[PDB]
């Protein structure tokens, strides 16, 4: 009935320091006499570290933190200071008591490092194939972190792998691929990053910013225009990135009649009592160019 | 150290096996086991606390220790059958050598 308590992986970090549980559970009632504790590396010929009840302490960095002469050994847990990269493996921790003979475990040692997390946003501007927007990066982790996009927008991502600083430790960069538009400009996607040292997922946002000319757009005239109707006004609604810098207002035969008096992005239109057939321009004025837009105006 | 050998012999054939080793300082522990989907525990010897069968009262003529700081870890076999047939290893805890195991895969034919 006489067991080994020990877990089956033990999660250490890189350079610091680990300690690796073992203790033998004895029910109250039964009665043993434990010669020694031993520690051993899977595939490496001789001990690693070794407690006897009469000689002590004995090893190859390594320290029984509660091993003791004089008490009764039940606690074989182990610490290893300073971890590396060659440090991660399986290791036997073996009881030889009397009279239940050998007992011992198999404990996995995990050799970790917590990646540095930051995301990008890539400014781009108008173009038929497709660019990456936005960047993920998991700096000198240790196993490779997991990155995922979250984002109904449907982009398919570049995901690659770099060496770390560190010995042992990976950089993982994802780049979320999408073809620009207008209509994706200011929408956020996040960015999902999953490692062992992390309780829960680190969850990163970025804004897209997509730079393209002036969508200008007029809206206002209905046909339904009488003569010597009511002042009405007519708004060219632009949308631009970055924001228009000016608007201007004019027709294809020269410049705007005297009903039509410019505002702006406004035009208001004063009553007239002879029919006119006149077609509008909105000229909207951006860093990257200028776009226009028409509109024909029709009263009788 | 980390030795496997195939032993063969018939029904009603005698075969002792003997795990052979010498020690710079002294003898921990040894024991004796048969191995299949369990390890069953046959005998165990401490030169201090002495011998320990883990099944009946008669095992007087089931193992045998013969100690220069030489010693001979026996387990005595007498008119086999084909159940006695299986893996028998054997565990030696030395000091400062560490652990010795040979396993003897026991073939009745
Ligand atoms: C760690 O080791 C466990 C036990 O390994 C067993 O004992 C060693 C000495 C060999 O005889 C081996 O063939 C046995 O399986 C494994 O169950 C476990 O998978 C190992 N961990 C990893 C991640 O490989
Ligand atoms: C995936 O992306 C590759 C470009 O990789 C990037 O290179 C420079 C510009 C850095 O930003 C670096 O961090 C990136 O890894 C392309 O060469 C490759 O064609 C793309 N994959 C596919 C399938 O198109
Ligand atoms: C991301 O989400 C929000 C996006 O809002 C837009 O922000 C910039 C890019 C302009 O286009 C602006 O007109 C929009 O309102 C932001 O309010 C929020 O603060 C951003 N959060 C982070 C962490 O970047
Ligand atoms: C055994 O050792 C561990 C680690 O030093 C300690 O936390 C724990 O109290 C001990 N367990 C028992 C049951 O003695
Ligand atoms: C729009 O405005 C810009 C800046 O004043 C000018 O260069 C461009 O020629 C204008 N386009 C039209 C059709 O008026
Ligand atoms: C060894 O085996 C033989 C039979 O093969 C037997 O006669 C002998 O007594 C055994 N040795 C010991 C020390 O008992």
């Amino acid at each position: 009935d006489v067991v080994v308590q020990a877990p089956t992986q033990v999660p250490g970090f890189l350079g610091d320091s680990v300690t690796l549980p073992c203790y033998l559970q004895v029910p109250n009632m039964e009665v043993t006499h434990v010669s020694q504790l031993t520690w051993a590396r899977h595939g490496e010929s001789g001990s690693m570290a070794v407690f006897h009840q009469t000689q002590g302490p004995s090893y190859s960095r390594l320290e029984f933190v509660a091993a003791r002469l004089g008490a009764e050994l039940r606690n074989a847990s182990l610490r290893m200071f300073g971890l590396r990269v060659e440090d991660e493996g399986n290791y036997t921790c073996l009881f030889v008591t009397f009279p239940q003979g050998s007992r011992s475990v198999d404990i996995w040692l995990r050799v970790l490092a917590k990646p540095q997390n930051t995301a990008e946003v890539q400014k781009v501007q108008l173009t038929g194939e497709p660019v990456p927007m936005a960047r993920c990066v998991s700096t000198g982790g240790r196993p490779p972190a997991q990155i995922t996009w979250h984002s109904d927008l449907g982009g398919m991502p570049n995901t690659s792998q770099v060496p770390g600083f560190l010995s042992g430790t990976v950089t993982v960069t994802s780049l979320w691929i999408l073809v620009p538009s207008s209509q994706v400009d200011g929408k956020n996607v996040t960015c999902k990053v999953e490692h062992e040292s992390f309780e829960k997922p680190q969850l990163l946002t970025v804004n897209l910013t997509v730079y393209y000319p002036p969508e200008v757009s007029i809206s206002g005239y209905d046909n339904n225009w009488y003569l010597g109707q009511n002042e009405a006004t007519l708004t060219c609604d632009a949308r631009s990135n970055p924001e228009p810098t000016g608007y201007n207002w004019s027709t294809t035969m020269g410049p705007l009649p005297p009903f039509a008096v410019a505002q702006g992005a406004q035009l208001l239109i004063r009553p007239v009592d002879k029919p006119i057939n006149t077609t509008l321009i909105c000229n909207v004025t951006n860093a990257l160019g200028a776009r226009q837009a028409e509109l024909t105006v029709q009263v009788k | 150290v980390n030795t496997e050998e195939n032993v063969y012999a018939t029904l009603g054939s005698d075969v002792n096996l003997t795990c052979q080793t010498q020690t710079v300082g002294f003898f921990v522990q040894m024991q004796w086991s048969k191995v299949t989907n369990k390890i069953d525990l046959i005998a165990v010897y401490h030169p201090q606390y002495g011998f320990y069968c883990a099944y009946g009262r008669p095992c007087e003529s089931l193992v045998t220790f013969t100690e220069e700081n030489g010693s001979k870890w026996t387990l005595h076999l007498r008119n086999m059958s084909s159940s006695v047939s299986g893996r028998y290893e054997c565990m030696l805890v030395l000091y400062p050598e560490g652990i010795q195991t040979k396993i003897y895969n026991l073939l009745i034919q």
